[PDB]
């Protein structure tokens, strides 16, 4: 079972800045990481349906990057809608494992 | 005991045909898959062919594929090998082995043969 | 575009509970259906998956042997039967989907469901 | 010997909707009890050579998008585009390779609506 | 590898023990059974060890058969000058799907 | 004597489903409950005989067949099925007495660009008979004119690859399948439970 | 990467002999059953006939036989169609084709076709 460990657990940043999150894996995965954003009490939202590619309708602020083990998600322009909890999903091997999560707040 | 007696060896020019017959008694002949093995003069051993309990599906080595033909008559309780288009590297002694085990389906693919009762060995030389 | 669930509620440990997820707005048979649960403890939990035809079902380590996923393509329904519930199975359950292009699965977890609540206490 | 009869002579279809084309054989092309016989479904765009989509009665050729499907129920053979797109315009026809002269069906011109 | 490799000849003093080795491959011995046959010069071969460990009824307990991974072995404990013969290692190959054999080893006593 | 399930289940490479391996297992003591309690298998279905009893039954011979398929076809490895596996690759009889084990193998038997080593017979003149095997690659004649080993319209290369990839669906992913068969023949039993 | 090109005469009289040649690239002639098709102006295809690749067995259209001859030159890497006495209906575009079953799918290697008119 492939274990994923996001490096930030909770980080706060003012509006108008850029944040970066990491989702490292144990077994090397070849660009098989879907990023998700969840709002408290609502179903999560798919953001970046590969290592890099953006989902249809998501603002162009978010940017995935990396492959192998160490991935990265950058949020370009912070907004009031940006602050939520971000998870990462590997679908290389079938017992899919989300990450522990990362909470984002306004500084 | 179990008796395997071979007959039908001799001389044949390259391109001739022979028919070896192996009379097998002492055991229910119909029930066991039967083999043909061969030995070159002083050079190891080599497997030739196998035939089922009913004679429907026979399998041959690639060195003898398309030329030799194995058969068996469970009424007369005999085995047979028809050799056609002989080559001089078929100069050998031909043993009529017997399958140690007992199989149920008679048509499936079984994958290990142990030979418990061989035969005396007919000497087939292919030359002029 | 509409994944709406039902069947949740309050159950005492040991009992059975069958959740459902009706799907409308798309051909049901084009998609591989997953369940993802989330206990009040922060973190999503992948539970189970069933294929477009129902021939292959896969279950997580924790929920294997107890929970059984199923789907009826006619009624566009995706069911999750739950036997031998326990205290750690109290969570919000979301039915999600993945598209099958020809053999590949891409755009994983495209949409999600409403999300039922399952509480297990005496 | 064997003549094919394609049921839609012209199929005006709108994008995002299913489309079904039919091909009825003169005689039964299923001799041995089998899922597949030899019957191909071709797409010809105007001014080019045909493009194979479904070679056996249901098998999809290589490099063909997954929206195309084929099947048969006796002497009838149906092709289905479950989601028409902008490129599916052209002519679709039905070629039987079982018998001697490889007869074809009349053809169906898929029309934009 | 579809080839079973025995030594051409092994030698041992009488009464002592002798080991014959047959090193096949994965689709050979490594994954399937082994059989050792014994053939006195001028007569048919007889089943000596089958399934790489066992003995038939008539065979005496001086011959032991083993197989561990790639290689199989035959051990003779007590060397009577009368058991000199050819020893044939007989694996099975899944690649060829046919019974393999070895070149045979000429056991000679000193 | 301990039955050698260790290299049958944990072989480094399995065959294709058309050229499937078999293995005879005799003269040994096998504990089937230690397999049944591995719990690392997606499917473990015993037909003709009940588990928890395999240690109380004693058979002449047992056979272990190994092959890889896609996940959606493990439904076809069973008595009385029909498909392009039950008809053309691997057929089980109506009187089966054994157990079908199957487990996902997307880790070993799948490559990024695809793994074309694993094949299956697409066309065949007639249905396989129970436990029959067919490894011929003769060009399939789909019409009235012979196909003298040369391809074209009406003449097909019968085998075709699965093309496994790490991100295929869950029903299009490699599954390793091991079929244990037990035979009860009029002969001394050699493979027997503890 | 198998590429076929048809070729031949553009204009023939209503009684002269039509001689077309299909040049094959990227494949050996000996491997396939080479089919010759023709397409009338604004109509469906027709099956002229096939020739074996390694051997010489050849099948023609019954209706169109007695005027047809399909041959090849394996050393020259060529196939050839000849149709005698083209009479008012042999006006069409001509294709050479062959279907390539494989381990990866099925691609059927068509040609680009060449034009032939019957009238003068």
């Amino acid at each position: 079972d492939i274990q994923m460990t996001q490096s930030p657990s909770s980080l706060s940043a003012p509006v108008g800045d850029t944040v970066t999150i990491t989702c490292r894996a144990s077994q090397g995965i070849n660009s098989y990481l879907n990023w998700f954003q969840q709002k408290p009490g609502k179903a999560p939202k798919l953001l970046i349906y590969d290592a890099s590619t953006l989902e249809s309708g998501v603002p162009s602020r978010f940017s995935g990057s990396g492959s192998g083990t160490d991935f990265t998600l950058t949020i370009s322009s912070l907004q009031p809608e940006d602050f939520a909890t971000y998870y990462c999903l590997q679908y290389n091997n079938y017992p899919f494992t989300f990450g522990p999560g990362t909470r984002l707040d306004i500084k | 005991e179990v008796q395997l007696v071979e007959s039908g060896g001799g001389l044949a020019k390259p391109g001739g045909s022979l028919r070896l017959s192996c009379a097998a008694s002492g055991f229910t002949f119909s029930s066991y898959w039967m083999n043909w093995v061969r030995q070159a003069p002083g050079k190891g051993l080599e497997w030739v062919s196998v035939i089922n309990s009913g004679g429907d599906n026979a399998y041959y080595a690639d060195s003898v594929k398309g030329r030799f033909t194995t058969s068996r008559d469970n009424s007369k309780s005999t085995l047979s090998l028809q050799m056609n288009s002989l080559r001089e590297e078929d100069t050998a002694v031909y043993y009529c082995a017997k399958d140690r085990n007992l199989y149920y389906y008679d048509s499936g693919y079984y994958t290990e043969f142990s030979f418990d009762y061989w035969g005396q060995g007919v000497l087939v030389t292919v030359s002029s | 575009v509409q994944l709406v669930e039902s069947g949740g509620g309050l159950v005492k440990p040991g009992g059975s509970l069958r959740l459902s997820c009706v799907a409308s707005g798309f051909t049901f048979s084009d998609y591989e259906m997953h369940w993802v649960r989330q206990a009040p403890g922060k973190g999503l939990e992948w539970v189970s998956v069933i294929s477009e035809s129902g021939g292959t079902t896969y279950y997580a380590d924790s929920v294997k042997g107890r929970f059984t996923i199923s789907r009826d393509n006619a009624k566009n329904s995706l069911f999750l039967q739950m036997n031998s519930l326990r205290a750690e199975d109290t969570a919000v359950y979301y039915c999600t989907r993945v598209v099958i292009v020809v053999f590949t699965a891409m755009r994983h977890f495209d949409y999600w469901g409403q999300g039922v609540l399952v509480t297990v206490s005496s | 010997d064997v003549v094919m009869t394609q049921t839609p002579l012209s199929l005006p279809v709108t994008p995002g909707e299913p489309a079904s084309i039919s091909c009825r054989s003169s005689q039964s092309l299923f001799d041995g009890g089998h899922p597949y016989t030899s019957l191909d479904w071709y797409l010809q765009k105007p001014g080019q050579s045909p493009q194979l989509l479904i070679y056996m009665v249901s098998n999809r050729a290589s490099g063909v998008p997954d929206r195309f499907s084929g099947s048969a129920s006796g002497t009838d053979f149906t092709l289905k585009i479950s989601r028409v797109e902008a490129e599916d315009v052209g002519v679709y026809f039905c070629m039987q390779s079982v018998e001697y002269p490889y007869s074809f069906g009349q053809g169906t011109t898929v029309d934009f609506k | 590898q579809s080839v079973l490799t025995q030594p051409p000849s092994v030698s041992g003093d009488p009464g002592q023990s002798v080991t014959i080795s047959c090193t096949g491959s994965s689709s050979n011995i490594g994954g399937y059974y082994v059989n050792w046959y014994q053939q006195f010069p001028g007569t048919a071969p007889k089943l000596l060890i089958y399934d790489d460990n066992n003995r038939p009824s008539g065979v005496s307990d001086r011959f032991s058969g083993s197989k561990s991974g790639t290689s199989a072995s035959l051990t003779i404990t007590g060397l009577q000058p009368g058991d000199e013969a050819d020893y044939h290692c007989s694996g099975w190959d899944s690649s060829l799907s046919a019974v393999l054999f070895g070149r045979g080893t000429r056991l000679t006593v000193l | 004597n301990l039955c050698p399930f260790g290299e049958v289940f944990n072989a480094t490479r399995f065959a294709s489903v058309y050229a499937w391996n078999r293995k005879r297992i005799s003269n040994c003591v096998a504990d089937y409950s230690v397999l049944y309690n591995s719990a690392s298998f997606s499917t473990f279905k015993c037909y003709g005989v009940s588990p928890t009893k395999l240690n109380d039954l004693c058979f002449t011979n047992v056979y272990a067949d190994s092959f890889v398929i896609r996940g959606d076809e493990v439904r076809q490895i069973a008595p009385g099925q029909t498909g392009k596996i039950a008809d053309y690759n691997y057929k089980l009889p109506d009187d089966f007495t054994g157990c079908v084990i199957a487990w996902n193998s997307n880790n070993l038997d799948s490559k990024v660009g695809g793994n074309y080593n694993y094949l299956y017979r697409l066309f065949r003149k007639s249905n396989l008979k129970p436990f029959e095997r067919d490894i011929s690659t003769e060009i399939y004649q789909a019409g009235s004119t012979p196909c003298n080993g040369v391809e074209g319209f009406n003449c097909y290369f019968p085998l075709q690859s699965y093309g496994f990839q790490p991100t295929n669906g869950v029903g299009y992913q490699p599954y390793r399948v091991v079929v244990l068969s037990f035979e009860l023949l009029h002969a001394p039993a050699t493979v027997c439970g503890p | 990467q198998v590429q076929l090109q048809e070729s031949g005469p553009g204009l023939v009289k209503p009684s002269e002999t039509l001689s077309l040649s299909c040049a094959v690239s990227g494949a050996s002639i000996s491997s396939y059953w080479w089919n010759w098709f023709r397409q009338s102006p604004g109509k469906g295809l027709e099956w002229i006939g096939k020739i074996n690749g390694n051997s010489g067995i050849t099948y023609y259209n019954p209706s169109l036989k007695s005027r047809l001859t399909i041959s090849k030159d394996a050393s020259k890497k060529q196939l050839s169609l000849t149709l005698t006495s083209v009479t008012a209906a042999d006006t069409a575009v001509y294709f050479c084709a062959t279907r390539d079953g494989n381990i990866v799918g099925v691609a059927d290697y068509w040609g680009q076709g060449v034009l032939v008119t019957v009238s003068s």
